[PDB]
C-alpha cells in the first residue's frame, strides 16, 4: 500500500528533526566532500600534465604535490567526520524515539502490556528501532551526496569540455530509466513468489521445532528430503528474484563502464585529431583528459554507494510500519485523580454497576455489585474467563471502569493513584520478581527497612526454609527469567513483600495455583494468617478450603451470580457447587 | 580458526562452483583495474604522439581493449552475483541437512538443557551465518589477495621496484589492517554484546514486572536503571562507529600514499627508460583504480569472528552423543503387543529420595490400562518407551522381548503415541498428517478426519489449507482431535497417550475418552493421566504415588474395595 507508503516515510522523516543539525553537517561535509575529488583529481591531471607533456622534473612540482597530499589529508578527515556525525544523527533519534515507547509503554501500564509477550515488546523496543539507524546514519546522508557529488564533477568538467561533460550527464537520464523498466519486471517475480518464498522461509525451523514429533513418527529420515527439496525450491525461486535485482545493479555498472570507455576513447582520439567536437576551439589539453578520467569513475560510486544502503531504507520502513502503528493506537488510561486517602486501615470498598473496561474499549466485568466492609477477608471463585483477575487489577488502578467503585466512600477514579497505592499490596498470579537480588525483591516495596522487621518478614513468609539451600544466601543473584529459584522459591518471595507493609487492602490474583506440594502448604498459610488483619480480596481456583473466608462471590462471564458463606453454598446446588465438582473431577 | 573445519569440509561437495564465483570476482576486478589503467595509458599516449603520429600510433588495439575491459566488467559482476548466490544456496542447503541430520539423533534429551525456541531460534541463525563464510570472508580475502598478486606481477614486466612498492603498500594492508583493526574492536564487540543483552533483559523485567513495580512504587527507580544501560550501550556503538571511521580514513589515506609514491617515484623512470611519457599514468592510475580490491576486507576479517563463533555453537550442539543407540536387527513389526515392566523407574528420583522400587506392572495384547497419578506423577514411560533416553534401572519389554532389540525402524512402528505437547507442522493438512503414515491415499485421510470429528477442517479445499506458522491455528481441542488422528492413521498394536485431556473442557473431553474407546478397541493403549472422567472403560486401573502402585484393578473392583482411588473418587 503506497498510500501509507507516503505517510510511513512522512513519519520516518518527521522523527528525524530531533537531530536536524547532524543531518545537516552531513549534507554541509556531503558537499566539501564532493570539492575536495575535484581538487584531489585537478592536481593530479595538472602533476600528470607536466611530467608527461612538458617533462618538468618532479623536484620542480613540490607546490602541486603539496597541495595534492594536503587535499588527500582533509578528504580523509572529511571521512572520518561524515562517518562520526552520521552516526550521532541515527542515535538521537533511535534515543528519543525509545523513550517516546518506553513512555507510552509506561503510561499504558501493565493492562495493556500483557496484550503481547514480553519478548515481542522487546522487539519493538530493540530490534525495530535500532533498525532504524542506517536510515539516518547512512541512507539519508548518501541520498544528499548522491545528488551533489555527481552534480559538482558535471560543473567543474564543463568548463574544460562539454563533451566529457555530456558523457556523464547524458547517462544521468538513461540510469533511472532502464532500473525502472527491469525493477519493473522484478516487481512481477517478486509477486508471483512472495508467497511461495515466506512458506519455504520458515520451514527449516518449523521442521526443527518438531523434531520430537518426527522422532516418534519415525519421519527423521523423511524430512531430510524435505529440507532438500524446499532448499531447491527456494533456490530455485530466489534466484528468479535475484536474476533481475542484479540487472539493475547492473545498469549502473553498465553506464560506469561505458562513461569510462567513452572518455577514454573520445579523448585519446581527440589528442590524434579523429574527433574535432567538445572542446571551445581552445585545442584539448592532457591535463583536460585526466581530471575527466579520474572523476568518471567518481561520477557514479555516490550512486553506487546508494545502492548498497538502499536496502537500509527498506528495513528502517518496515521498522516505521510498526512504531507508528503502535504510537497512534487509540487506547485510553484511568484517570488520574488528586483526592487522596490517609485512613491508614482497612478500607470499605464497594461497588455498582462497575463495567470494566479494557484499554482498547473491550468490556471485561459486566454489571457488578458489591460491598465488602473493612477488615472482612472475600474471595473469589469461578472459572477461566470470567474476569475474576480484571476486577483485582480495575481495583489496582490499571483499568478503567463506568460505574461507581468506591473505597472507603471515594470513587476510585477520583483517587490519586500514587496515593491508593501505598495502601495496596498484592501478590500476583505469576510472580514477577523484577529486582535483581533476592533481598532486594523482598525490600522492594521499602527501599530501606529496619533489619528487625525484614528479618521478621521473610522468616514469617517461610522463604528462609530454603535460604540455607541457596548459594550465596539472602544476598543471591534471581536472575531474568532463569530457575535460581523455581516457582516454590519465587512465591514466597513475593509474599514476602506483599507482607512486608502494612497495607489498607490486599488483593490475590491465584497465590499458589501453579505452586509445589510444600510450598502451597507454606505459602498459602501466611497469606491466610495475612488476611485477618485488612480487608482482603482473593481469587482462588482451589475451592475446596474456604470455610473460613466470609463470602464467595462466584462469578460467570462478568458478573457475580452467587454470594454468601462457604457452608450456605456448598450444597445448594447452584453452579459453584457445579464448580466444586469440576475441581474434584480432576487430581 | 580451527572450529571451522568440520564445514569448510562441506565446501567440497560445490568446489567448482564456489571456485568459479572467485574466479569471476577476480576478473570482474581486474577488468575494472584494467580499464582505468589503460584509459589512464591510452590518453597518455595518444596526447604524446599527437597529430603528428596519428598513423604511427596504433590507436584500434587499445580502443578494442577498453571495449574489452569495460564489457568483461559489466558482465564480470553480473555473472559473479549470480554464481556467488546460488553457490551459497546450494552450501546453506548442505548446512541444513547436515545440522538436521546430526540434531536428530539427540532429539528429546541432547537439547533438553537449552531452552528450544530460544535455542532453535540461535541454530537457525548461526546456519545462516556459516552461510556467509563464503560470500562475506572466503571471496572478499582471496579475491583481494590474487588481484594484488596479478596487478604486481603485471606491473614488474615494466618496473621491479615500482610493481614491489605499488603491491607491498597493498599487500601490508590486506595482511596488517584486517587483523590490527579487529583487535582494537575486539574489546568494544565484547562490551557492545554485552550491555546489548543486559539492557533486553533488564528491558523485559520492567515490562512484565510493571504491576509489581507499580504498586511497589518502584517502577520509575527501575526505569532510571533501565536509561542508564541505553547510555551505556549507546556509548559502545559510538565507540565502535568512531572504529569504522577510523578504518574508512586510513583506508583512504593508504590508497592516496600508494599515489603520491607513483607519481613521485615513476616519474625517476620506470625500469631503465628514463622520463617515460605513457608509463608515470600507467602506475598511477592502477594505484588509483587497484584500492577497490581492498575496500570490502576489513569488514571480511571481522565477520570471520562470528562465522568462528557461530561454527562453535553449531559443531557443540551437534558433537554430542546421542542417548540411545538402535541395533541394526532388521526385525518384522509384529501385531498384538504385549507390554511387560520389571522394575522400571517410572520418575526419576527428587533429589534422590531413595531406591524407587520400579513399577513391575505387566499389559495383555488388547488391554487398555490407565495409570492415574498425581499432579506433577511426571510418568516417563511415554519417554523411556519411546527410547527417549535408556533406563537406568529396571528393564522393558515389548512382547517378551527387551525394548533395545528393536531397531528404531520397527521401534516407531509397533509405538503410536499422542503428546501433550502436539506439534502443528507448517504444511498442508495431507502433509500434516501424511506424517502418520505416508502410504495413505487421500481418501483415507479425508475419512478419519470424520471419524474423529475434524469435519470443520474439510472446508474449501480443507485438505489443501496451510496450517502451523502463517496459516490457520487449531486452538486447544482441536488438536487433540488432530494428534489422535495422526496415532488412527500411523495404527501401531501399542499406543501410548500421554495426557490426551488436559485443558479441555467437559463437554469436548467426553468425545475424546470416547473416540478411544472404539478407535482404539483392539490396541495395547496406555494411558497416563490426572483425570478420572472415563476411566471406568479403562482395565486394571493404577494409582500412583511417588513411583510405587499403591492398587490396582478395574474401577468397578478397585471402588468396591476402600482404597486410594476410593478418596479420589469421593472428594480429595
Ligand atoms: N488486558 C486485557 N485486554 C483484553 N482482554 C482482556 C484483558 N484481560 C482480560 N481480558 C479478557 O477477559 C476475559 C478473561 O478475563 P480474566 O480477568 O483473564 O479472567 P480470569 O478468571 O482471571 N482468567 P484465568 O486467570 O485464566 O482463569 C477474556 O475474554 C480475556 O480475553
Ligand atoms: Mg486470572
Amino acid at each position: 500500500n503506497k498510500s501509507r507508503q507516503k505517510e510511513l516515510t512522512r513519519w520516518l522523516k518527521q522523527q528525524s528533526v530531533i537531530s536536524q543539525r547532524w543531518l545537516n553537517i552531513s549534507r554541509l561535509l556531503g558537499f566539501v566532500s564532493g570539492i575536495l575529488i575535484i581538487a584531489q583529481a585537478w592536481f593530479m591531471a595538472r602533476i600528470l600534465q607536466h611530467m608527461i607533456m612538458e617533462n618538468i622534473p618532479r623536484e620542480a612540482l613540490l607546490l602541486p604535490f603539496t597541495l595534492l597530499v594536503l587535499t588527500f589529508v582533509l578528504r580523509a578527515w572529511v571521512v572520518w567526520l561524515r562517518e562520526r556525525v552520521g552516526y550521532h544523527a541515527g542515535q538521537h533519534i533511535r534515543f528519543a524515539i525509545r523513550r517516546q515507547v518506553l513512555d507510552r509503554l509506561q503510561q499504558a501500564g501493565p493492562a495493556w502490556i500483557q496484550g503481547k509477550p514480553a519478548g515481542s515488546w522487546a522487539t519493538l523496543v530493540l530490534e525495530q528501532i535500532d533498525d532504524m539507524h542506517d536510515y539516518y546514519a547512512r541512507y539519508l546522508p548518501q541520498m544528499a551526496l548522491a545528488v551533489s557529488v555527481p552534480l559538482l564533477i558535471v560543473v567543474a568538467i564543463f568548463p574544460s569540455n562539454w563533451a566529457a561533460a555530456l558523457i556523464l550527464l547524458g547517462t544521468a537520464p538513461l540510469i533511472p530509466l532502464f532500473m525502472a523498466l527491469v525493477g519493473m519486471g522484478a516487481a512481477d517475480a517478486n509477486r508471483r513468489n512472495f508467497l511461495a518464498l515466506a512458506r519455504l522461509s520458515g520451514h527449516f525451523l518449523d521442521r526443527l521445532r518438531g523434531m520430537e514429533t518426527l522422532r516418534i513418527f519415525g519421519r527423521g529420515e523423511a524430512e531430510i528430503e524435505s529440507i532438500r527439496s524446499a532448499s531447491e525450491d527456494f533456490r530455485q525461486r530466489t534466484m528468479e528474484v535475484l536474476r533481475l535485482a542484479f540487472l539493475s545493479s547492473g545498469i549502473l555498472e553498465f553506464f560506469t563502464s561505458l562513461s569510462i570507455a567513452l572518455v577514454a576513447v573520445y579523448f585519446g582520439f581527440s589528442y590524434l585529431g579523429e574527433l574535432d567536437f567538445g572542446h571551445y576551439d581552445t585545442g584539448v589539453t592532457l591535463a583536460a583528459g585526466f581530471l575527466a578520467l579520474i572523476l568518471a569513475p567518481e561520477f557514479f560510486q555516490p550512486l553506487r554507494d546508494l545502492g548498497t544502503f538502499y536496502h537500509a531504507k527498506a528495513q528502517a520502513v518496515g521498522a516505521a510500519d510498526s512504531l507508528k502503528t503502535f504510537m497512534e493506537t487509540p487506547l485510553a488510561h484511568p484517570q488520574r485523580g488528586e483526592a487522596e486517602l490517609a485512613s491508614t486501615d482497612p478500607v470499605t470498598i464497594e461497588a455498582e454497576e462497575l463495567f470494566i473496561t479494557s484499554p482498547e474499549g473491550k468490556t471485561l466485568a459486566g454489571p457488578l455489585n458489591f460491598t465488602l466492609p473493612a477488615g472482612q477477608r472475600a474471595v473469589l471463585v469461578g472459572r477461566s474467563g470470567s474476569g475474576k483477575s480484571s476486577l483485582l487489577n480495575a481495583l489496582s488502578g490499571f483499568l478503567s471502569y463506568q460505574g461507581s467503585l468506591r473505597i472507603n466512600g471515594i470513587e476510585l477514579r477520583d483517587l490519586s493513584p500514587e496515593s491508593w497505592r501505598k495502601h495496596l499490596s498484592w501478590v500476583g498470579q505469576n510472580p514477577q520478581l523484577p529486582a535483581a537480588t533476592l533481598r532486594d525483591n523482598v525490600l522492594l516495596a521499602r527501599p530501606d527497612a529496619s533489619e528487625q522487621e525484614l528479618q521478621a518478614a521473610l522468616d514469617n513468609a517461610w522463604v528462609s526454609e530454603f535460604l540455607p539451600l541457596l548459594p550465596q544466601g539472602v544476598d543471591t543473584p534471581v536472575g531474568d527469567q532463569a530457575a535460581r529459584l523455581s516457582v516454590g522459591q519465587a512465591q514466597r518471595v513475593a509474599v514476602a513483600r506483599a507482607l512486608l507493609n502494612p497495607c489498607s487492602l490486599l488483593l490475590l490474583d491465584e497465590p499458589a495455583a501453579s505452586l509445589d506440594a510444600h510450598s502451597e502448604q507454606r505459602v498459602m498459610e501466611a497469606l491466610n494468617a495475612a488476611s485477618l488483619r485488612q480487608t482482603t480480596l482473593m481469587v482462588t481456583h482451589q475451592l475446596e478450603d474456604l470455610a473460613d473466608w466470609d463470602v464467595i462471590w462466584v462469578m460467570q462471564d462478568g458478573r457475580i451470580i452467587e454470594q454468601g458463606r462457604y457452608a450456605e453454598l456448598s450444597v445448594a446446588g447452584g453452579p459453584f457447587a457445579t464448580l466444586l465438582a469440576h475441581r474434584q473431577e480432576e487430581i | 580458526m580451527r572450529a571451522l573445519l568440520p564445514y569448510l569440509a562441506l565446501y567440497k561437495r560445490h568446489k567448482w562452483m564456489l571456485s568459479l564465483g572467485i574466479v569471476l570476482a577476480i576478473v570482474t576486478l581486474l577488468a575494472s583495474i584494467g580499464l582505468l589503467t589503460l584509459s589512464g595509458w591510452f590518453l597518455s599516449a595518444s596526447a604524446v604522439a599527437g597529430v603528428a603520429g596519428l598513423y604511427s600510433f596504433n590507436y584500434m588495439l587499445p580502443a578494442a581493449g577498453v571495449r574489452g575491459a569495460a564489457i568483461t566488467r559489466t558482465a564480470g559482476r553480473y555473472f559473479e552475483r549470480l554464481v556467488s548466490h546460488d553457490a551459497t544456496f546450494r552450501v546453506l542447503q548442505h548446512l541444513r541437512i547436515y545440522t538436521f541430520s546430526k540434531l536428530l539423533p539427540l532429539s528429546p534429551a541432547g537439547l533438553a538443557r537449552y531452552r528450544q525456541g530460544e535455542l532453535l531460534n540461535r541454530v537457525v541463525a548461526d546456519v545462516d551465518t556459516l552461510d556467509h563464510l563464503y560470500l562475506r570472508v572466503i571471496s572478499p580475502l582471496v579475491g583481494a589477495f590474487v588481484v594484488i598478486m596479478v596487478v604486481t606481477i603485471g606491473l614488474s614486466f615494466l618496473d621491479f621496484t615500482l610493481a614491489f612498492t605499488l603491491g607491498g603498500i597493498m599487500l601490508l594492508t590486506l595482511f596488517l589492517m584486517p587483523p590490527l583493526f579487529y583487535r582494537a574492536g575486539k574489546s568494544t564487540g565484547q562490551n557492545l554484546t554485552h550491555l546489548r543483552g543486559q539492557y533486553r533483559q533488564q528491558l523485559t523485567a520492567w515490562l512484565q514486572g510493571q504491576a509489581e513495580l507499580t504498586i511497589f512504587g518502584a517502577s520509575d527507580r527501575y526505569r532510571t536503571q533501565l536509561e542508564n544501560t541505553e547510555i551505556q550501550w549507546l556509548e559502545a556503538q559510538r565507540r565502535q562507529s568512531e572504529l569504522t571511521a577510523l578504518s574508512q580514513a586510513i583506508m583512504l589515506l593508504i590508497g592516496a600514499l600508494a599515489v603520491i609514491l607513483m607519481l613521485w617515484m615513476a616519474s625517476g623512470g620506470v625500469g631503465g627508460n628514463a622520463q617515460p611519457g605513457a608509463l608515470i599514468a600507467l602506475f598511477v592510475f592502477c594505484a588509483l583504480a587497484a584500492f577497490e580490491a581492498l575496500a570490502p576486507v576489513t569488514g571480511a576479517f571481522q565477520h570471520l569472528g562470528q562465522v568462528i563463533a557461530s561454527a562453535v555453537r553449531i559443531s557443540d550442539l551437534t558433537d554430542q552423543k546421542p542417548e540411545v543407540t538402535f541395533p541394526d536387527t532388521q526385525t518384522r513389526v509384529a501385531d498384538r503387543v504385549s507390554l511387560t515392566l520389571r522394575d522400571v523407574q517410572f520418575t526419576y528420583p527428587e533429589q534422590s529420595q531413595q531406591a524407587l522400587k520400579g513399577i513391575s506392572l505387566q499389559v495383555n495384547a488388547g488391554e487398555h490400562i490407565a495409570i492415574l497419578g498425581r499432579t506433577g506423577g511426571k510418568s516417563t514411560l511415554l519417554q523411556q518407551l519411546t527410547r527417549a533416553w535408556d533406563p537406568q534401572q529396571g528393564e522393558i519389554l515389548l512382547n517378551d522381548s527387551p525394548i533395545a532389540s528393536l531397531n528404531e525402524a520397527a521401534l516407531r512402528q509397533t509405538i503410536s503415541v499422542v503428546p501433550q505437547r502436539v506439534h502443528l507442522f507448517s504444511a498442508t493438512l495431507r502433509d500434516n498428517l501424511l506424517l502418520a503414515s505416508p502410504g495413505s491415499s487421500d481418501e483415507a485421510l479425508s475419512e478419519i478426519l470424520r471419524r474423529v470429528g475434524l469435519e470443520k477442517l474439510l472446508e474449501d479445499a480443507g485438505l489443501n489449507s496451510w496450517l502451523g506458522e502463517g496459516g490457520r491455528q487449531l486452538s486447544g481441542g482441536e488438536l487433540r482431535r488432530l494428534a489422535i488422528a495422526r496415532a488412527l492413521l500411523h495404527d501401531a498394536p501399542l499406543v501410548l497417550l500421554d495426557e490426551p485431556t488436559e485443558g479441555l473442557d467437559a463437554t469436548t473431553e467426553s468425545q475424546i475418552l470416547e473416540l478411544l474407546a472404539e478407535m482404539m478397541r483392539e490396541k495395547t493403549v496406555l494411558m497416563v493421566t490426572h483425570r478420572l472422567r472415563g476411566l471406568s472403560r479403562f482395565q486394571q486401573i493404577i494409582v500412583m504415588d511417588n513411583g510405587q502402585i499403591i492398587e490396582q484393578g478395574t474401577h468397578a473392583e478397585l471402588l468396591a474395595r476402600q482404597g486410594r482411588y476410593y478418596q479420589f473418587k469421593q472428594g480429595l
